[PDB]
């Protein structure tokens, strides 16, 4: 099964900053990574599909890179709302699966 | 004959945004892709993006900030890169290339050199660097000219139009309070000087300006 | 319309079908496989495809049983699909070369 | 000239262009998806190539919607042009054959 | 997206020395890796295209070998005007990427 890797687990960052998530596979998996927002007591948002796919109704600042097997999700000039858990997801061999996730804090 | 040709520089208000442009020449084919390339003083090349003319699409490095936007003329045979709400990040020399749509940078621009800053422009002043009265020549002679108070950089100096090369070195620019400065030496012949003139040239493109300074023996 | 010009009409939507139940179905037998990449409908339709034309990129292909059964049904829809026209352009040329001679 | 004649010979020329035509297209389609390799002209019409003659190496192939289109195209073109072919053969000895028995 | 790995960032020769700049690709590429020239000041210049093939113009001394993530610039018999930084590109896969480039330091 493919497995995902995110780190480094917290993510400091300074307001108005520009942040980067990783997520790296196991094996090669072309584009089929997608990304998932998690506030507080909420439940998991898409952000980006397919790598660097934007989804209608998500802010302009969130865009994702990547392909094979290291992948990035970017937030420029970060905010509070931002604050919250990040998780990456793949869909190129099942099982699908999901990265042990990343905490943004400002 | 030069096949891209890019401005010298351009100086940016830091929010503001610039358009630079990139003239080609040459053989032109359907099938040629125009790039850009972003590097920060002493760092490496990064590759910004690239566009066909022919179809007149465009791709960007996913990797980093979107600042840019190309765009292409046909008719005169011009891409432009609009860079857009730039800060101090963004100051560095941007150079636009050729690809015949096999895979290599066959031909580079000369790059133009991109400054974010709040301050004014300021042509430089040029002044000459004639040995003191009681120095000993050697075999050879050690000229120069003192180039001050000019903002953004950069600069080119060269020595007698350029027919002067060799024995030429240019010192990197100083920065001290929002203008920079910087000498070149040159170095002929004992013999030849003063009896051929020699001559530093120098032109600050931020400024549209080129000066001459003829190198005499002091008084 | 001639038979032939019709046959091959009705292999293509034939085909047309078979090219999209076989991805549906693909997929459906697919998932549950571990590592199994035929797992989303738009590339299984891609997947359909190649396997109709035989074309053979290789970047995909199925690991199941079943998932290899609906395979086989698709690349043989495929080639006779194909075959199919074949015959029908050769009717088509030998009606005409008959006409050319008179006959 | 017979008709099966000319068109075979139309079917290569066109197949030629569309060979072409898919190169370029390929590359333009190609270019902009994360690590595509469908994205030099030179390649891109062996690329070609060896999609018309359905020969699989697998060394290279679309991974964009509109690149496979183009791949489709070119599957196709490529596919009839080398029926087209056949049934002209077919057509030529078809009517020798008839010759040999006095007909 | 392919990383090239250019080290060591600094090569020290003597004069009339041979010297050679490696270059590691995150995967392999063929040889679709090309190397560039930049003096001080100056602009990036083809040196070897397609990791071997030599450019017109340039010094019978440059050559290139290499293929698959492994790729190899030499210089027989170096000499001062050969003083500049050193980068490889490649072409096998989007989007194009550059090395991190070498200094040469004779």
């Amino acid at each position: 099964d493919i497995l995902l890797t995110q780190s480094p687990a917290i993510l400091s960052v300074s307001p108005g900053e520009r942040v980067s998530f990783s997520c790296r596979a196991s094996q090669s998996i072309g584009t089929d990574i997608h990304w998932y927002q998690q506030r507080t007591n909420g439940s998991p948002r898409l952000l980006i599909k397919y790598a660097s796919e934007s989804i209608s109704g998500i802010p302009s600042r969130f865009s994702g890179s990547g392909s094979g097997t290291d992948f990035t999700l970017s937030i420029n000039s970060v905010e509070s709302e931002d604050i919250a858990n990040y998780y990456c997801q793949q869909s190129n061999r099942w099982p699908f699966t999901f990265g042990s996730g990343t905490k943004l804090e400002i | 004959q030069v096949q891209l040709q890019q401005p010298g520089a351009e100086l940016v208000k830091p929010g503001a945004s610039v358009k630079l442009s990139c003239k080609a020449s040459g053989y032109t084919f359907t099938s040629d892709w125009i790039h850009w390339v972003k590097q920060r003083p002493g760092h490496g090349l990064e590759w910004i993006g690239e566009i066909i003319p022919s179809y007149g699409r465009a791709n960007y490095n996913e990797k980093i900030q979107k600042k840019a936007t190309l765009t292409a003329d046909k008719s005169s045979s011009t891409a432009f890169m609009q860079l857009s709400s730039l800060t101090s990040e963004d100051s560095a020399v941007y150079y636009c290339a050729r690809e015949r749509g096999d895979g290599y940078f066959a031909v580079w621009g000369a790059g133009t050199t991109v400054t974010v800053s709040s301050a004014k422009t300021t042509p430089p002043s040029v002044y000459p660097l004639a040995p003191g009265s009681a120095a000993q020549t050697n075999s050879m002679v050690t000229l120069g000219c003192l180039v001050k108070g000019y903002f953004p950089e950069p600069v080119t100096v060269t020595w007698n139009s350029g027919s002067l090369s060799s024995g030429v070195h240019t010192f990197p620019a100083v920065l001290q309070s929002d203008l920079y400065t910087l000498s070149s030496s040159v170095t002929v012949p004992s013999s030849s000087w003063p009896s051929e003139t020699v001559t530093c040239n120098v032109a600050h493109p931020a400024s549209s300006t080129k000066v001459d300074k003829k190198i005499v023996p002091r008084d | 319309s001639a038979l032939h010009w019709r046959a091959a009409g009705a292999a293509t939507v034939l085909l047309v079908i078979v090219l999209l139940a076989g991805s549906y179905l693909a997929v459906l037998a697919e998932r549950g496989a571990p590592g199994a990449q035929l797992i989303t409908y738009p590339r299984a339709l891609w997947w359909s495809v190649e396997t109709a034309t035989t074309v053979g990129y290789g970047d995909l292909y199925p690991v199941t049983l079943w998932g290899r059964c609906v395979a086989v049904v698709v690349m043989v829809a495929g080639i006779t699909s194909f075959g199919l026209v074949t015959a029908a352009l050769a009717t088509w040329f030998v009606g005409r070369e008959q006409e050319r001679r008179g006959h």
